[PDB]
RNA sequence: AAUUCUUGGACCGGCGCAAGACGGACCAGAGCGAAAGCAUUUGCCAAGAAUGUUUUCAUUAAUCAAGAACGAAAGUCGGAGGUUCGAAGACGAUCAGAUACCGUCGUAGUUCCGACCAUAAACGAUGCCGACCGGCGAUGCGGCGGCGUUAUUCCCAUGACCCGCCGGGCAGCUUCCGGGAAACCAAAGUCUUUGGGUUCCGGGGGGAGUAUGGUUGCAAAGCUGAAACUUAAAGGAAUUGA
C-alpha cells in the first residue's frame, strides 16, 4: 500500500528530472509536500508550482529548472538532535557549500541552515541538493 | 395451493424476470398461465385472480419487444380474451380488488401507495389495446382480403370500450379518458349505423325498451362530449376537448345537416389556434375542414364548398388527410411519421375531392 | 489490489466535482427522506435503496439532496438492520458453500474458498467490534451461523 | 516530448483518459429524460440504469439493463439533460 | 536374428458381444486456477477475476513468528478392479564381458473408493504490496464511439467482420531510459546523488544435508541440524584455440 506520500512525491519528481521533463504532475498532494515544495523553492531548485483541488487529496503541477541533481527522503522519520546535525549534513549532502537538510522541528518545516540559526533539533523529511 | 403466502411469493418472482436480457419472453405467461389454472380455492384462486389478471395481459404486450410492431393474429386473440376474463369477474362482484378493505386478504393493497391508479390500471390496458389495434390496420395490404379479415376484429374492440364504459365506479370528472376512446371508434361511423337504427319507422317495429337499446349509440355523441367538454375545461389537462370537439363536428357532418356543425367550428376558434397544438391533433383538424365542405356539398351550397376547399387541395402535399408522400429531407423523422399514418377505412377519399374542386369551381 | 485474489482491478464510481443538487430535480429533502423509509420498510438494504433511487427518481447522492446518508437516515427512524448488511451478506455467502461442501465432500476447492470467506469475516467483525455496532461476546462459529439470517 | 500543459489539456485528451486519471476525475454517465410515445409524461432515467425502470403503474418496461449503458425501448424518444 | 504364437486354423477380412482405460486432429508462445493442475455431450450445485456504476460501509489496510488448508509422480495400509503399459523377475540377442541399451513374456504398480505420505529442475532457477520512468503492432475478457460489408427479408434490434479509444491479463518486437561481471533485463531500472513498507534467507570449496538428540509417520522417510578433520582454490559470464 502508499504507506509515505511524500516519498512518492519526491521519488516522482526525481525520475522526471533525470528524463529531462519541464513540469510533473506528483499526486496525493498533502500539507508536508506543499511545505517542503515552498521551502524546496525559496531557495530556487524548482519554479512556480500550482496545487489542483478535487473534493479529495489535491494534485501538484510543479514547473521543473534543470538545477536539481537530487531530491530524497529519510525513513524512518528519525530524531535530528542540534548537535548530531553535522554528522547528518556530512554523510548526506555533497559538499559544505550547497546542498540542504529538510527537517520537521517545533516552529515548523525548514532547512538546516534555519534550524541551526533558530537552535532547534526535530524529525529529519529529507535532503535536496 | 397455501394461504395466498405461496401466490403473492412467486406473483413475487415470474414478474421479476420482466425486460431482463435473459426474459425467456414466451414462456414466462405460461407461469403467468400455471399461477391461474393451479389456483382453484376462494382468495387463492377465486377471489384475487385480479392482480395476476392485470399481469397475464401485461406480460403479453411485453412478448414484443418493439413499440413499432404489431401482435400476431395468435398474440392479438388471447389478449382480447384475457382483457373479458378480467371483467368477468370485475361485473358480478362490485368492489375494488387491488385494494379499498372488506375483510383482511387477498384484497387491502393500501401499503402499496395508492391502491386507486393501480385500480386505474384497467382504463391503461383497454387504452393501451385502443393504440395496438392501430398497428393491425396500419401493417396490412389495404386493397388485400386480409384487410377484412382484421377489419371483423372491430365489433369485439368496440365492445369492451363499451363493456369498460358502464362501469361508473371511477375509483363525469376522471371517466373522460375512456369516453374519448370510446368516440374514436363512433366519430368516423357513417349514416346506415347512425341513421337505419332511427330510419326503421319507430312504430310496432323499434318501441319496446331493449328492441330501443339498439337506439343507444346514434347520438352517444349528445352525452358523452359535452362532459369532455365542461369537466374537462374545468380540469386540468388540454387533449380531450381539443380532439372531443373535431369528432363531434365530423359526426355532425356525412349523416347531419350543415348548420348543427359548423357552429361547434366556430365557437372552439380552431380557425387561430391550432398552431402550436399537436401533430396527432393537427390531422384530426384537416380531416374536419375538408369534411365541412364535403358535407355542404351533399345539401346543396355549391359555392361554400368551394371557397372552404382551396387551401387543402391547392398543395401538392394534399396527403395531410392520408398516408404521406413523395421525396427525401431527414429520412429518421419520416420513421416519426409512419407512426402518424392514420388508418386506411378512416380515409376521405381523394378521386372524390379532386371532383368536388373541379365540380364546385 | 483484491484483498483475496492476484487481481488488481480499476473500476468504481467516479463521483463529480460538483457537491451541488441539479435544477430539473423537485424531489426535496424531506420527500426522499420518505421514500427512503417506505423502500426500507418493504424490506431493502441501504445498497439497493441507493439504486433504485437514482435509476427511477435521479438522486445522484441522497448525501447531497438531503443532509445525511442512507443507513445515518434508516438507524435514525429505527429500520436499519442488527448487524450490518456487509458483514450479513458474507455470513449467508459462507452458509450457502458450507452447506453446499456438507454434501460434496470431494469438494477440495470448496473447502478452500470457505477458508478465505471465513477468514474475511472475522477481519471485518473485529472492525465492527472495536467501532462498537457489535457486542464484545459476538462470535461467527458455523454451527450457529445458519441461524444468523 | 518534454513540454506539455498538464494543467491546461485540451479536452479530447481528458474525454480520451479513465475517467479515474483525468486531471480531475468526473462521470461518464448522464441522467436522461425518456417518454413512450401513447403517454404524455417525461421521467428521469439514469444512462447505466441496471434495474427496469417501468412507466407509472406498469405501462410498459422503459429500460433494460446491460453490462454497461442499459437498452432503451424501440421506440422512445431521449434527452440527455444537463447540469 | 532367436525366444514366443499357429493346420487343437494363428496373422488377415466380415458381423456381433463384453470389459477396463483414454478423450486424437480442432489445440495456439490461447484461456482458467493460490500452486499442484485442468479438454467428449447435457443437467444440477456452490464459487470466481475483470469490466460497468453520480449505490453502500468509511480506514475496516500491507507483509507476517505460532497455528492452519491444498500439495504432480513414486511409495504405504484396507476395499473394488484388472484393457493397455510395466520397476523386479524369466529367458532370446549384442559384446572380450553386459547383471545394460534391442526383443518376447511379465509380478508390484498403472485405474476407482476410503485412510496416510508432504517431497520435485514443485522453474520465471526471479517473495508479496505501492509509486514513477520510452516506443510500436497484435492478442483474450469487459465497456465506449464509429464509414461501410453481411445473417434474420421486414428490418428496428441482436450476432459475424471492418476502424479506433479506455481498463485489467498471457505474451511479443524495438532503443545509448537506466542497470549489470557479462549473458541479458521496461525490470534484474529509479543504488556511493546509497532510506516507500514488510516476510524468508546466503557468508571460500569439501566433510554434509553426514553424526547426535528431539519431533511427525504403520514403513519408506520428512522437518530441525553440527563438529573434528581436509584444502588454495572450487566457481559465474565472455574471448581466442583445439
Amino acid at each position: 500500500v502508499r504507506m509515505n506520500v511524500l516519498a512518492d512525491a519526491l521519488k516522482s519528481i526525481n525520475n522526471a528530472e533525470k528524463r529531462g521533463k519541464r513540469q510533473v504532475l506528483i499526486r496525493p498532494c498533502s500539507k508536508v509536500i506543499v511545505r517542503f515544495l515552498t521551502v524546496m523553492m525559496k531557495h530556487g531548485y524548482i519554479g512556480e508550482f500550482e496545487i489542483i483541488d478535487d473534493h479529495r487529496a489535491g494534485k501538484i503541477v510543479v514547473n521543473l529548472t534543470g538545477r536539481l541533481n537530487k531530491c530524497g527522503v529519510i525513513s524512518p522519520r528519525f530524531d535530528v538532535q542540534l548537535k548530531d546535525l553535522e554528522k547528518w549534513q556530512n554523510n548526506l549532502l555533497p559538499s559544505r557549500q550547497f546542498g540542504f537538510i529538510v527537517l520537521t522541528t517545533s516552529a515548523g518545516i525548514m532547512d538546516h541552515e534555519e534550524a541551526r540559526r533558530k537552535h532547534t533539533g526535530g524529525k529529519i523529511l529529507g535532503f535536496f541538493f | 395451493e397455501i394461504t395466498h403466502a405461496v401466490v403473492i411469493k412467486k406473483l413475487n418472482e415470474i414478474l421479476q424476470a420482466r425486460g431482463k436480457k435473459g426474459t425467456d419472453r414466451a414462456a414466462q405467461i405460461e407461469l403467468l398461465q400455471l399461477l391461474v389454472q393451479i389456483a382453484s380455492e376462494n382468495n387463492l384462486g377465486e377471489g384475487v385472480i385480479v392482480k395476476i389478471k392485470f399481469n397475464i395481459i401485461a406480460s403479453l404486450y411485453d412478448y414484443n419487444p418493439n413499440l413499432a410492431t404489431y401482435m400476431k393474429p395468435e398474440m392479438w386473440q388471447k389478449c382480447l380474451d384475457c382483457i373479458n376474463e378480467l371483467m368477468d369477474i370485475l361485473f358480478a362482484n362490485p368492489n375494488i380488488f387491488v385494494g379499498e378493505n372488506i375483510l383482511e386478504e387477498s384484497e387491502n393493497l393500501q401499503n402499496v401507495d395508492q391502491p386507486l391508479r393501480v385500480r386505474g390500471c384497467i382504463l391503461t390496458l383497454v387504452e393501451r389495446m385502443d393504440e395496438e389495434f392501430t398497428k393491425i390496420m396500419q401493417n396490412t395490404d389495404p386493397h388485400s382480403q386480409e384487410y377484412v379479415e382484421h377489419l371483423k376484429d372491430e365489433a369485439q374492440v368496440c365492445a369492451i370500450i363499451e363493456r369498460v364504459q358502464r362501469y361508473l365506479e371511477e375509483k363525469t370528472e376522471e371517466i373522460c379518458r375512456v369516453y374519448l376512446r370510446r368516440i374514436l371508434h363512433t366519430y368516423y361511423k357513417f349514416d346506415y349505423k347512425a341513421h337505419q337504427r332511427q330510419l326503421t319507422p319507430p312504430e310496432g317495429s323499434s318501441k319496446s325498451e331493449q328492441d330501443q337499446a339498439e337506439n343507444e349509440g346514434e347520438d352517444s355523441a349528445v352525452l358523452m362530449e359535452r362532459l369532455c367538454k365542461y369537466i374537462y375545461a374545468k380540469d386540468r389537462t388540454d387533449r380531450i376537448r381539443t380532439c372531443a370537439i373535431l369528432c363531434h363536428i365530423y359526426h355532425h357532418a356525412l349523416h347531419s345537416r350543415w348548420y348543427q356543425a359548423r357552429d361547434l367550428m366556430l365557437m372552439s376558434h380552431l380557425q387561430d389556434n391550432i398552431q402550436h397544438a399537436d401533430p396527432p391533433v393537427q390531422i384530426l383538424y384537416n380531416r374536419t375542414m375538408v369534411q365541412l365542405g364535403i358535407c355542404a356539398f351533399r345539401q346543396g351550397l355549391t359555392k361554400d364548398a368551394h371557397n372552404a376547399l382551396l387551401d387543402i387541395q391547392s398543395s401538392g402535399r394534399a396527403k395531410e388527410l392520408l398516408g404521406q408522400g413523395l421525396l427525401l429531407r431527414s429520412l429518421q423523422e419520416r420513421n416519426q411519421e409512419q407512426e402518424k399514418v392514420e388508418r386506411r377505412r378512416q380515409e376521405p377519399f381523394h378521386l372524390h375531392i379532386n371532383l368536388e374542386l373541379l365540380e364546385c369551381v | 489490489g483484491r484483498m483475496h485474489a492476484p487481481g488488481k482491478g480499476l473500476s468504481q464510481s467516479a463521483l463529480p466535482y460538483r457537491r451541488s443538487v441539479p435544477t430539473w430535480l423537485k424531489l426535496t429533502s424531506d420527500d426522499v427522506k420518505e421514500q427512503i423509509y417506505k423502500l426500507a420498510k418493504k424490506g431493502l438494504t441501504p445498497s439497493q435503496i441507493g439504486v433504485i433511487l437514482r435509476d427511477s427518481h435521479g438522486v445522484a447522492q441522497v448525501r447531497f439532496v438531503t443532509g445525511n446518508k442512507i443507513l445515518r437516515i434508516l438507524k435514525s427512524k429505527g429500520l436499519a438492520p442488527d448487524l450490518p448488511e456487509d458483514l450479513y451478506h458474507l455470513i449467508k455467502k459462507a452458509v450457502a458453500v458450507r452447506k453446499h461442501l456438507e454434501r460434496n465432500r470431494k469438494d477440495k476447492d470448496a473447502k478452500f474458498r470457505l477458508i478465505l470467506i471465513e477468514s474475511r469475516i472475522h477481519r471485518l467483525a473485529r472492525y465492527y467490534k472495536t467501532k462498537r455496532v457489535l457486542p464484545p461476546n459476538w462470535k461467527y462459529e458455523s454451527s450457529t451461523a445458519s441461524a444468523l439470517v | 516530448p518534454l513540454a506539455k500543459d498538464l494543467l491546461h489539456p485540451s479536452p479530447e485528451e481528458e474525454k480520451r483518459k479513465h475517467k479515474k486519471k483525468r486531471l480531475v476525475q468526473s462521470p461518464n454517465s448522464y441522467f436522461m429524460d425518456v417518454k413512450c410515445p401513447g403517454c404524455y409524461k417525461i421521467t428521469t432515467v439514469f444512462s447505466h440504469a441496471q434495474t427496469v425502470v417501468l412507466c407509472v403503474g406498469c405501462s410498459t418496461v422503459l429500460c433494460q439493463p446491460t453490462g454497461g449503458k442499459a437498452r432503451l425501448t424501440e421506440g422512445c424518444s431521449f434527452r440527455r439533460k444537463q447540469h
